[PDB]
């Protein structure tokens, strides 16, 4: 590879803190590349905010972010910077950093983004979504009220793949995120599988099986 | 695997490593053509400050053809290595040296303190102070006409509003960063209805 | 400055035909020197970062399938994905690097055209551990069917539901192309255990008539 970069990690910040995420480039000719930042929203398209040559920190912005983001770069390590000196809820989104040799010229690397939170964290309530009383017969847990994404669910500890269907999270009106998971098995299974839903909501420390029966 | 072999590479080592460069106002250019160009020599040295490139990736193109690469070679001061880009102005942006808009290629500098500084003083290089209008893109002024900075007529004779057009760089070795002299070389590429002559060593 | 518009939205398209995509730009972005157009398209995934696919507007990038392909000058270009394959699902942008600030298009959803299939209907009552917190959630779903569209209306002792509920719908499924979609109806517990009749009506290209599925509170 010519060129790899390198993004610190995910961020839960409280609104009015500051915040300052890094993009370290690890590759040879790092003289000569450019590094930009882009804002991704939660379901939304793509956002260049701005880039910088860290050869000698010449910056330029997006309208939308001149003022409100500050790029700086560390030549010295090939690091670039985002920084935030007061972070607003409608901060919270992924921020890519992109690279490419040169200015116009195509961004032709890219890190695996840094997602930033800037709110409080909450645990997911995991309710069981029973099956009803031949053919085959469906059953899920309901994830709700958490805050932020994502939780990820596993059946009977990652032992059941086969016809789960987890739903993309939508944002309550609380602020909250609600989500379902699903899964479909044979009708006779009901009476002796055991289904069991792992739900780990990392930003939260809260790790939550239910067990999944037919309510008598 | 041992390789390539190639025998006509690029002269990119007698624009960079020349012995004595120019003068801003006097810029040297370089016709490359009929060669190969390893490109990667350039950017994997560790030995220069800025290498600016535009419209064009410096890491891609040595699988590309151009019909005719320029190298232009002259000697500034930090300040000013700024000024050698598309859409500034100034002193050598204006009556110097200037890029078009729509530049393609790149502006690699590096710090020549240790070989343009004199303890006296080097005052070999030059550079145009005034001019009756700004620069086209690439164009190379050499005159010494007395610049007309009044209304009254100078008849070659240097003085009241008569200005001799061409002022040395004090480049001592005690001078700060931006004041010590810097080489700079801009290549430029262009792509024309015609045959290409200058490839990268893959095709 | 420079605006992109891609056309169309949305765009569903059968395995192994063609798919292109539209962008305009509100102004050129032809370098005289080199003649080339600096117009970039690319791809993104869910959890991904976006991938380049082409530049200069005709210029594949590297780890590309021959099926891609850009073209156009001037102020129309084109991403031509010709036999569409399942995993070309993706969101795709189109991207101008002529001068800065950059630029992107608002994006091009791309999914898989097959027949129609309608969907397998279930519902859920709240469970008891979520009653005893005061809010019961009542859980219809919509499985494996084609096309996207569907008309999910909440019945509650056969009154029509609105404003109460929230919609989901999976990523199309990478062997048989198709949606899954969550309807979650959302009242108070005093509200919940008013009526006796919840039922889940669903409309859908699919079916010859609106299926209902529905249960009684407690039974
Ligand atoms: C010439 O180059 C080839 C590979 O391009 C290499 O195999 C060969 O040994 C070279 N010839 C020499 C080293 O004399
Ligand atoms: C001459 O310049 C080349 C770059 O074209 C560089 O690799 C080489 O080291 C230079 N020679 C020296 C420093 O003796």
């Amino acid at each position: 590879t010519q060129m790899q970069l390198v993004q610190s990690g995910t961020e839960v910040k409280k609104p009015g803190e500051s915040l300052k995420i890094s993009c370290k480039g690890s590759g040879y000719g790092f003289i000569t590349y450019w590094i930009g930042w882009v804002r991704q929203m939660p379901g939304k398209g793509l956002e260049w905010m701005g880039i910088i040559y860290p050869g000698d920190s010449e910056t330029r912005y997006s309208p939308s972010f001149q003022g409100q983001v500050t790029i700086s770069a560390d030549k010295s390590i090939n690091t670039a910077y985002l920084q935030w000196s007061s972070l607003k809820a409608s901060d919270t989104a992924i921020y890519y950093c992109a690279g490419g040799s040169g200015i116009s010229t195509p961004m032709d690397v890219w890190g695996q983004g840094t997602t930033v939170t800037v709110a409080s964290t909450k645990g997911p309530s995991v309710f069981p979504l029973a099956p009803s009383s031949g053919g085959t017969a469906a059953l899920g847990c309901l994830v709700k009220d958490y805050f932020p994404e994502p939780v990820t669910v596993s059946w009977n500890s990652g032992a059941l793949t086969s016809g789960v269907h987890t739903f993309p999270a939508v944002l309550q009106s609380s602020g909250l995120y609600s989500l379902s998971s699903v899964v479909t098995v044979p009708s006779s299974s009901l009476g002796t599988q055991t289904y069991i839903c792992n739900v780990n909501h990392k930003p939260s420390n809260t790790k939550v099986d239910k067990k999944v029966e037919p309510k008598s | 695997e041992t390789g390539p072999n190639i025998t006509n590479l690029c002269p990119f080592g007698e624009v960079f490593n020349a012995t004595r460069f120019a003068s801003v106002y006097a810029w040297n250019r370089k016709r490359i053509s009929n060669c190969v160009a390893d490109y990667s020599v350039l950017y994997n040295s560790a030995s220069f400050s800025t290498f600016k490139c535009y419209g064009v990736s410096p890491t891609k193109l040595n699988d590309l053809c151009f019909t005719n690469v320029y190298a232009d070679s002259f000697v500034i001061r930090g300040d000013e290595v700024r000024q050698i880009a598309p859409g500034q102005t100034g002193k050598i942006a204006d009556y110097n040296y200037k890029l078009p808009d729509d530049f393609t290629g790149c502006v690699i500098a590096w710090n020549s303190n240790n070989l343009d500084s004199k303890v006296g003083g080097n005052y070999n290089y030059l550079y145009r102070l005034f001019r009756k209008s700004n620069l086209k893109p690439f164009e190379r002024d050499i005159s010494t006409e007395i610049y007309q900075a009044g209304s009254t007529p100078c008849n070659g004779v240097e003085g009241f509003n008569c200005y001799f057009p061409l002022q040395s760089y004090g480049f001592q070795p005690t001078n700060g960063v931006g004041y010590q002299p810097y080489r700079v070389v801009v290549l430029s590429f262009e792509l024309l209805h015609a045959p290409a002559t200058v490839c990268g060593p893959k095709k | 400055d420079i605006q992109l518009t891609q056309s169309p939205d949305s765009l569903a398209v059968s395995l192994g035909e063609r798919a292109t995509i539209n962008c305009k730009s509100s102004q050129s972005v032809l370098y005289s020197s080199i003649n080339k157009n600096y117009l970039a398209w690319y791809q993104q995934k869910p959890g991904q970062p976006p991938k380049l696919l082409i530049y200069w507007a005709s210029t594949r990038e590297s780890g590309v399938p021959d099926r891609f392909s850009g073209s156009g000058s001037g102020t129309d270009f084109t991403l031509t994905i010709s036999s569409l394959q399942a995993e070309d699902v993706a969101v795709y942008y189109c991207q101008q690097y002529y001068s800065t600030p950059y630029t992107f298009g608002q994006g091009t959803k791309v999914e898989i055209k097959r027949t129609v299939a309608a969907p397998s209907v279930f519902i859920f009552p709240p469970s008891d551990e979520q009653l005893k917190s005061g809010t019961a959630s009542v859980v219809c779903l919509l499985n494996n069917f084609y096309p996207r569209e569907a008309k999910v209306q909440w019945k509650v002792d056969n009154a029509l539901q609105s404003g109460n509920s929230q919609e989901s719908v999976t990523e199309q499924d990478s062997k048989d192309s198709t949606y899954s979609l969550s309807s979650t109806l959302t009242l108070s517990k005093a509200d919940y255990e008013k009526h006796k009749v919840y039922a889940c009506e669903v409309t859908h290209q699919g079916l010859s008539s609106p299926v209902t599925k529905s249960f009684n509170r407690g039974e």
